[PDB]
């Protein structure tokens, strides 16, 4: 007080602590003065979070034809498929979702001077494929996403699902997603569920078993963006007490379903309409609990909805 | 999250680290 | 010897070059500026 | 030694304290216009409140 | 009696430096604003 | 001892220490002549402000 | 008297030699840009 | 009186181009660049 | 004396052995050889 010593002492002491604070202070000042406010989620009537827009890789000639056809045509000619709709609603499907889910042409997998021919032009079996993946989109929406209750959303597998934006090059299990991981590590598909992953109290079983099962475990919570949490109460992981753990009971029947039907059918992958290329948990859920490129209900034609 | 608040609560819990550090100085300091 | 001195410039010199790297680091990852663009 | 440096701040700075006192504060006068060019230059770029 | 050696002041200054230059060599090589070590 | 050393900086630096600081010294400002060749260069290469 | 031993500059310079070589090295080889140790 | 100890200085260099030799034989052993020990 | 004899001896056989152990490990592992083979 009377020396100097305390006199400095309480005036570092006030110092600091004005300094620090400032600091502080102006540090947040300077960040939200430059830094920009995030992009809200997009708000396609269509699509969860994806765009098809902007629509450039369709060129003049594909929109000029498309109008003729429809002009000229009231209704549908060759359909095996998709029935019950117009010309006009089989365009704007073809626009909106096919090669909008793709990002390709009109000329991809059609001849345009006639939108009915089936084959003397030499993209008939892009033509070929994509029937056959309409109907395998019904039916995985039909029969695996329709036991789902309506507290999930009533979403649906459309062609942006599953592609994203591409056509061919599709990548189930990139490099960014191995990082805990073995890069050779794939969903063991070749159980059955529930009860291919249980571990808990088993005699029969090791610390091997436990490791296989932990690594599927982490592609989940990596697949859906979330922690352990999200499907279990980590005091008892055999509880079945959140709703995740069931839907998640689905979703592994489903995946194994594609891959023994329309990967590897009988075993074979010749059979197969996608090359050899195992589905993953990542491959719709590209880091969210629902997947980006999914189809709002009422938007998917009814023919490839759950309704039927 | 805030981001302003959690520097500050951040602040105080490296500032319960001070104590031991003047206690190694004081060793060092006091046995030359 | 007094400790006050040194141990003010010490943790003076510290703060500085703290904060000058924060802010350098925060002004480059914002994009408001051109500076190392690609 | 006490010498050259003012009797009021006696009990703090020693001589040799003194000189690195008077270097320090000279070196942060420096700074701060260095600064304020820097500042005035950046600003005269892009500027940052509209 | 100095407040401060000089051989601290030297061997901080050196290393300041040395991990200076590394940070912002690693920083601009990372920016890929530059051509430098490609293919 | 305080020989080489200047009158002014005899509380601080011996005979030793006077020489190892001027090698720095001298050190730093070739340093610097360097540098600001090597930044016209790469300005020259590349401008990083645009 | 002396601030600095020369002994301990000569070791430390010659670590900080060796290190950054080993360092430079390795940043080119797995960079991809010369050809050198190809299959 | 002296700097550095001889043999010291001859440990240092034996363990030096030892840990050098080692290296570089493992580098292009598993480079692939050259025949030597396969299939 | 600057160096021993016996430091040297124990080093070199040491040496000796542990680089002995390393090649015929590498040399097994590499697979060229017909040797040992179920
Ligand atoms: C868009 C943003 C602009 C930009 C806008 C600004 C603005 C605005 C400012 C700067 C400032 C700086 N910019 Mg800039 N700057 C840009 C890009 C760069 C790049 C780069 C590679 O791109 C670099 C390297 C820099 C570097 C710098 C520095 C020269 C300076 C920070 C001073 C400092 O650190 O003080 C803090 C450092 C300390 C407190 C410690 C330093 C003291 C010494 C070095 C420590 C050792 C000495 C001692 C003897 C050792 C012993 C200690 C004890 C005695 C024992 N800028 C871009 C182009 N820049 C600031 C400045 O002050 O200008 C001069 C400033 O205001
Ligand atoms: C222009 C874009 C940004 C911005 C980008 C930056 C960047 C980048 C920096 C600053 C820094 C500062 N800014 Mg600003 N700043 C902005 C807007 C503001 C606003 C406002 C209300 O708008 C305010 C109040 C400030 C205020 C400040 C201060 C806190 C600080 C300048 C003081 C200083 O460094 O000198 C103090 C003087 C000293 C500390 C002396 C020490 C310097 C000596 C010369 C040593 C230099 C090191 C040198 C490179 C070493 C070489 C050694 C030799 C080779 C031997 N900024 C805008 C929004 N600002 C700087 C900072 O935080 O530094 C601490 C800084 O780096
Ligand atoms: C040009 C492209 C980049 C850029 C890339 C770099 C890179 C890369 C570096 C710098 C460095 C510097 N840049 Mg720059 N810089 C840019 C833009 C800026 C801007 C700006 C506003 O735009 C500013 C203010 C700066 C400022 C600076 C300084 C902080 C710093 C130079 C200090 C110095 O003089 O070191 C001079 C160096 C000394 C005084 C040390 C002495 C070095 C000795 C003499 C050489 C030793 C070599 C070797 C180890 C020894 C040989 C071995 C044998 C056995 C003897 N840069 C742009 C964006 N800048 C350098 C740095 O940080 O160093 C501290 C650095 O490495
Ligand atoms: C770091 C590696 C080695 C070492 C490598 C060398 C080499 C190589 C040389 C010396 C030289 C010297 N060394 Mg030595 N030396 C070391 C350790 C020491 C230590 C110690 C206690 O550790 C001491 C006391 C010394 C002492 C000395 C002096 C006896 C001698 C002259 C210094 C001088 O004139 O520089 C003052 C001058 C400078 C510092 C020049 C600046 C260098 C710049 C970076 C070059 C750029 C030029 C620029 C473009 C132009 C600007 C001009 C400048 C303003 C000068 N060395 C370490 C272990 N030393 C020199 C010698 O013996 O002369 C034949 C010499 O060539
Ligand atoms: C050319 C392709 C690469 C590149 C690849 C490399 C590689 C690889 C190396 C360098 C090294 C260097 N490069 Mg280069 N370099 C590149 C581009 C650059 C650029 C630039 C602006 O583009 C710069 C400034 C540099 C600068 C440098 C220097 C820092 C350094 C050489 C000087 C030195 O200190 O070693 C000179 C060495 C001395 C002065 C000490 C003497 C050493 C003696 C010869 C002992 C050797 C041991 C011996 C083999 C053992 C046998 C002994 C017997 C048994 C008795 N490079 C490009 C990108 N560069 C080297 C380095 O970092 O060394 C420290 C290094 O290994
Ligand atoms: C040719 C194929 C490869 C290559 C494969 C190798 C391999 C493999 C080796 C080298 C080694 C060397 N290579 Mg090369 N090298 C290549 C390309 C290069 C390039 C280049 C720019 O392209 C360069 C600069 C070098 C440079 C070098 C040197 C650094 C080094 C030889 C000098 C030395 O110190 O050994 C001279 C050795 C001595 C002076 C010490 C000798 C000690 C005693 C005599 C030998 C051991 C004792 C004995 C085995 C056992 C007897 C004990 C009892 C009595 C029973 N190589 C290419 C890519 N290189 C060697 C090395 O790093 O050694 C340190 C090494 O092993
Ligand atoms: C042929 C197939 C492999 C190969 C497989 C091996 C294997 C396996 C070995 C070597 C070893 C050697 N090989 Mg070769 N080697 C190959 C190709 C090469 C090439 C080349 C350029 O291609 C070179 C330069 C070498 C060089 C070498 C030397 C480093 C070494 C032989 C010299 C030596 O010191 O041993 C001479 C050995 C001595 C001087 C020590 C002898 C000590 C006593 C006499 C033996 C003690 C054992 C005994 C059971 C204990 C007695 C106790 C009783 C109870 C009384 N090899 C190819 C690729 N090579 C050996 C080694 O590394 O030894 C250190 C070794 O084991
Ligand atoms: C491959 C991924 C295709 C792309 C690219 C486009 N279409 Fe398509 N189209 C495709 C198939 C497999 C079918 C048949 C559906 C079925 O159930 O059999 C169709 C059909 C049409 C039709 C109907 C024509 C008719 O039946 O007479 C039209 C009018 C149509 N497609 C339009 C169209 C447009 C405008 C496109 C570019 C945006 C386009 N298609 C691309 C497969 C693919
Ligand atoms: C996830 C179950 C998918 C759904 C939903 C849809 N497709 Fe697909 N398709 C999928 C895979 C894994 C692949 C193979 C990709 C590869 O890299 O090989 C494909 C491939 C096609 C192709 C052929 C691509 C080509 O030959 O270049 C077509 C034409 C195609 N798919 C069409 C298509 C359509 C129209 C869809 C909506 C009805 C659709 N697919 C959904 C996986 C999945
Ligand atoms: C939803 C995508 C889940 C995430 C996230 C996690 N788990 Fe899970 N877990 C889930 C299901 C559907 C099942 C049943 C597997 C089966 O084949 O029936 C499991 C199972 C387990 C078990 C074993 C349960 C048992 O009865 O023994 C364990 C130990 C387990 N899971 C652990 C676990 C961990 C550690 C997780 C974080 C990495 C985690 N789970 C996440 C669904 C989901
Ligand atoms: C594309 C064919 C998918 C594959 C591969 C996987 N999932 Fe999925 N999932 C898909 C859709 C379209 C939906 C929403 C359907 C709805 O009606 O809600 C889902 C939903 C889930 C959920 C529920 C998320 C929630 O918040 O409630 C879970 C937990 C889930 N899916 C898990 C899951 C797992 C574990 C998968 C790998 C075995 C997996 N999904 C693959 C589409 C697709
Ligand atoms: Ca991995």
């Amino acid at each position: 007080t009377n020396t100097v010593r305390g006199r400095f002492y309480i005036v570092a002491g006030i110092i600091s602590v004005v300094m620090a604070v400032a600091s502080i202070a102006i540090f947040w000042w300077i960040f939200y003065t430059i830094t920009p406010a995030p992009a809200p989620p997009l708000q396609n009537p269509i699509y969860v979070n994806y765009t098809q827009e902007p629509t450039d890789y369709i060129s003049a000639e594909s929109l000029a034809a498309m109008n003729a056809y429809i002009q000229a045509n009231p209704q549908p000619q060759a359909v095996q498929v998709l029935k019950g709709m117009t010309t006009a609603q089989i365009s704007a499907y073809m626009v909106a979702q096919v090669s909008g889910g793709l990002k390709v042409d009109c000329s991809y997998c059609h001849n345009i001077a006639n939108f009915a021919q089936q084959d003397g032009y030499p993209n008939a079996a892009k033509k070929v494929t994509a029937r056959k993946m309409m109907l395998m989109s019904a039916d995985l929406n039909q029969n695996y996403t329709a036991k789902l209750p309506a507290s999930v959303g009533g979403y649906q597998i459309t062609c942006a699902t599953c592609h994203n934006g591409k056509a061919a090059g599709l990548e189930p299990y990139p490099i960014e997603i191995m990082n805990t991981l073995p890069n050779d590590w794939r969903l063991p598909l070749e159980l059955d569920y529930p009860g291919g992953l249980v571990v808990t109290g088993r005699k029969d079983v090791s610390n091997h078993e436990v490791e296989q099962n932990q690594f599927a475990m982490y592609h989940m919570n990596v697949s859906m963006g979330q922690g352990c949490t999200f499907c279990h109460n980590a005091r008892y992981f055999p509880s079945y007490e959140i709703a995740q753990k069931n839907h998640s009971i689905i979703m592994l029947q489903m995946t194994k379903h594609i891959q023994e039907t329309y990967v590897a059918p009988g075993g074979r992958i010749a059979d197969g309409i996608m090359a050899g290329k195992s589905p993953s948990c990542w491959l719709c859920h590209q880091g969210a609990n629902i997947p980006p490129g999914a189809a709002k209900p009422g938007q998917v034609p009814a023919v490839l909805s759950s309704t039927p | 999250m805030n981001w302003i608040v959690a520097t500050f609560m951040l602040m105080f819990v490296l500032v319960a680290f001070l104590p031991l550090v003047v206690s190694l100085a004081y060793t060092w300091v006091t046995n030359p | 010897r007094p400790f006050e001195f040194r141990t003010s410039v010490v943790v003076s010199t510290l703060l500085g070059l703290v904060m000058a790297l924060l802010i350098h680091f925060v002004v480059l990852s914002s994009g408001a500026f051109n500076w190392l663009r690609a | 030694q006490n010498d050259l440096v003012p009797d009021q701040w006696k009990p703090l700075f020693n001589n040799a304290e003194w000189l690195v006192h008077d270097i320090v504060v000279k070196t942060i006068y420096g700074g701060l216009i260095i600064a304020v060019i820097a500042h005035v230059l950046c600003w005269a770029w892009t500027p940052w409140i509209r």
